[PDB]
RNA sequence: AUUAAACCUUGUACCUUUUGCAUAAUGAACUAACUAGAAAACUUCUAACUAAAAGAAUUACAGCUAGAAACCCCGAAACCAAAC
């Protein structure tokens, strides 16, 4: 019930991305984790 | 005149035997009218608490029937969901059954929270008095009334108990760990004391049983 | 529907967590909202100061004539911090031009002046107060405290705190806490 | 996914009720009844399951013999598939 | 990371230390339940520590308020404004000690 | 007709002239006086028993615990039972009157 | 990083699969839900009792009783019966 609070946990970080990245779950996190 | 009471079966010459405040219910400040004798090897038993653990997990998972179920594919007009009734009833042995009881008489008498009474008669049917009484007393929330039979229970503790939700009152047949652990006190007969002595006292022995007792 | 008490409560302090960002509350003075003692605050305002105040004086140097008309009006429906602050006023004046000299006697009185006048400046005075949390032990009848309310009671509380502690004292907290905010600071600049 | 805007009704559990209160007793009607009765003898439930537990293929065989006269044609003829599928993956796998 | 995140440059808030050292640290709040495991460490910290910590420390307010709390929770206020809060909820009177501490620091 | 008594504070202190009391009870019994090995006396007898603790308990106003009274074989432990206090008072009403420092706020919000 | 969004500097999309390699090759417009490891004969471990153990059917020259601990999903070409 909290998957809503998982993908919030990759946008936050992924909120200054730039195009689909920044809004699908599938590119965002994968961004999130090479700026890591 | 003390009401003494000494246990019937031999005691232990190496355990010395354990005691307890009689009481009376008759009137408020009736808290001790005698003093009785109790068997250190039903009240005084080692503190396995475990037991008293898996006594519980039995008691409640041993009616436990489970009616969830689900259509697989072949049965559609789940792959892995619950199929059909489903039991889980298993049986403790004997021994560490009896075993369970007999730690929990030791908590409550070593916590104060076992009262011993000579009868459970009482002068007035209300419950205001019963309840007032315990105050009094200092007796828990929840206080729990063992009688030997309850065919011989007295009428005035029935409407009492009966209407109170805190204060239940079971026969002596009925007494089990989870109304013990579920009540804050437990408050016992003087004659359902020997009658679970001997039950308790006399398990020793094996001569294993060739048949059921049916 | 999805069920469950639990998740239904996150998702409120969810919308909760959304409305503060949208609709920040307005500003309220600590004294109104619960949990605030002013004697306690006081006698640990004075600990943490490391300082010794007459609580009765330092009272009325908090005091505020605005203060006392909203008490006033209250009781239609206390002495003020003037005495005080005339004190710490003229004192920090003379105070003050008394450190500017001393390091630089060659500079002329027109100058100290300038350099006094933007040391006891209103800005300065309320900056310092603010960061030090005055404006919470404030007593006023308006919130943000207004600047010439709270210049008032700067000075009063060194009144106050003159009487408490003698000359010495506040010269060495006016030392450590006003003449520190010049450093940095260029002569044309003040 | 979107979830609810608005909470459950509240729930009130009675802790000491009849049921609850009185959960268990008599559970050591053996002990305390001279083992005249079985402690199985107090479970209640299918017929085919009273004082007996097993796997789920025993659990449907031990029903299709209890109550196999009193099972309907469709039923039976439905669970007899049902069997012979679980036989071969039980007995062969 | 850095490049979505603030930044900024050494700087002290009304330079404490030049005359004599200001405790930030303002005001401290304590909620308590009777009866919680959360609150255990936190039940057994007010018996022992907490009388110490405040004579160490007699110029920051405590508040203390035992009262039914599903989560015990601490609530530091700094004289510039800055307020922190940090749950209790089960942690031993060993790592209470050491957060508070930590907070005055 | 049935009044229920107040109830009584499970508190209970030591007597400043614990030894009095407790030899005037001493003296209750039948002729012991304080005899040789007074501290020593045996309590199996449960006659003597019940009548020793039933007395001392009703004028000291400290009664032994159920789970306690097999300890109390003799004397000996009977007078340290009695001379060590009981209080009622709560962690927080024992905290309260600690000399509470000025900048600690204790609310009881139960 | 930065005073500064962009400039300067650094860096050969992801899963699977090939060799522990892809500048190979498969699959993916995106969003939301749904979508794949299941059994106790014996052992170790936790306890009850002990030349006995188990509330009948079992095992035994320390055994015996109870508890806990395990092994997926989707997809053919086909084959046969009975209707249409």
């Amino acid at each position: 019930t909290d998957r809503y609070w998982r993908v919030q946990e990759v946008l936050k970080h992924a909120q200054h991305f730039r195009g689909r990245k920044n809004r699908c779950y599938r590119l965002a996190v994968r961004a999130v984790t090479r700026a890591f | 005149d003390p009401v003494l009471r000494k246990c019937e079966l031999r005691i232990p010459v190496h355990r010395r035997p354990v005691q307890a405040w009689v009481e009376s219910l008759r009137g408020f400040e009736q808290e001790r009218i005698g003093l009785a004798e109790l068997h250190p090897d039903v009240f005084a038993t080692a503190p396995r608490l475990d037991i008293v653990h898996q006594v519980a997990i039995w008691q409640r998972n041993f009616r436990r029937i489970s009616y969830a179920n689900t259509k697989t594919r072949a049965e559609v007009s789940v792959a892995h969901g619950p199929r059909g009734p489903t039991s889980y009833y298993y049986m403790l042995p004997m021994k560490v059954r009896a075993l369970g009881l007999k730690v929990a008489l030791t908590v409550k008498l070593m916590q104060d929270d076992l009262h011993i009474v000579d009868s459970l008669e009482l002068p007035t049917a209300d419950p205001q008095y019963l309840t007032e009484l315990a105050q009094y007393r200092h007796w828990g929330s929840s206080v729990l009334l063992v009688d030997l039979t309850h065919e011989e229970m007295p009428k005035n503790v029935v409407a009492a108990t009966s209407g109170l939700n805190s204060f239940n009152l079971i026969p002596a047949v009925g007494l089990n760990v989870y109304s013990m652990l579920k009540h804050q006190t437990l408050v016992l007969t003087l004659p359902s004391v020997a009658f679970l002595e001997d039950k308790l006292l006399w398990q020793d022995s094996r001569y294993t049983p060739l048949y059921p007792f049916r | 529907v999805k069920k469950g008490f639990r998740a239904a409560f996150r998702f409120q302090k969810e919308l909760e967590r959304w409305r503060l960002l949208r609709c920040p509350p307005p500003p309220v003075r600590r004294s109104e909202k619960p949990n605030w003692d002013y004697h306690a605050e006081v006698q640990a305002f004075g600990s943490r100061l490391q300082e010794t105040f007459s609580l009765d004086l330092l009272k009325t140097a908090f005091i505020n004539s605005c203060y006392i008309k909203s008490e006033e009006a209250k009781r239609q429906s206390l002495k003020d911090n003037q005495e005080l602050f005339e004190q710490g006023l003229s004192f920090s004046h003379r105070c003050l031009t008394q450190f500017l000299e001393d390091e630089f006697p060659d500079l002329p009185a027109e100058g100290t002046e300038s350099l006094v006048s933007f040391l006891t400046g209103e800005a300065v005075v309320c900056h310092v107060a603010r960061n030090l949390a005055v404006e919470q032990l404030t007593l006023s009848a308006e919130f943000p405290v207004p600047l010439p309310v709270l210049r008032q009671t700067f000075f009063a509380v060194i009144g106050a705190l003159l009487q408490s502690s003698g000359p010495e004292r506040a010269a060495l907290f006016i030392r450590d806490f006003l003449i520190t905010q010049m450093t940095g600071k260029e002569l044309f600049e003040m | 996914a979107f979830v609810r805007l608005t909470l459950p009704p509240p729930k009130v559990v009675d802790r000491w009720n009849e049921k609850r209160a009185l959960f268990g007793v008599y559970d050591n009607i053996g002990i305390l009844g001279n083992f005249e009765k079985h402690p199985k003898e107090l479970i209640k439930g299918p017929v085919w399951l009273r004082g007996w537990r097993g796997n789920e293929l025993q659990r449907c065989v031990r029903k299709k013999k209890f109550v196999g006269n009193r099972m309907f044609i469709e039923d039976l003829h439905n669970l007899n598939k049902r069997i012979s599928y679980l036989y071969k993956h039980f007995n062969r796998h | 990371t850095g490049r979505g995140t603030s930044s900024r440059f050494l700087t002290s808030v009304l330079h404490n230390g030049l005359g004599r050292y200001v405790q930030q640290l303002q005001r401290l709040s304590l909620s308590l339940s009777r009866d919680a495991p959360s609150s255990r460490g936190a039940r057994e910290f007010v018996e022992r520590e907490v009388t110490d910590f405040a004579r160490r420390n007699p110029g920051v307010v405590v508040y203390v308020n035992p009262r039914p709390c599903a989560m015990p929770r601490i609530v530091a206020e700094y004289l510039n404004g800055a307020v922190r809060e940090e749950n209790v909820n089960s942690k031993s009177v060993e790592e209470i000690k050491s957060l508070v501490q930590k907070l005055a620091d | 007709v049935l009044v229920c008594p107040p109830l009584r504070s499970r508190a209970y202190t030591p007597p400043s002239d614990l030894q009095s009391r407790l030899e005037s009870h001493i003296k209750e019994v039948l002729g012991s006086s304080l005899p040789n090995n007074w501290q020593d006396i045996s309590l199996d007898d449960g006659h003597m028993k019940f009548r020793l603790l039933a007395g001392l308990a009703d004028g000291l106003g400290h009664a032994v615990p159920n789970s306690r009274l097999h300890q109390m074989c003799r004397v000996r432990d009977v007078l340290d039972f009695y001379n060590v206090p009981v209080q009622d008072k709560s962690k927080f009403d024992e905290l309260v009157a600690s000399n509470l420092p000025p900048n600690l706020k204790i609310s009881w919000s139960y």
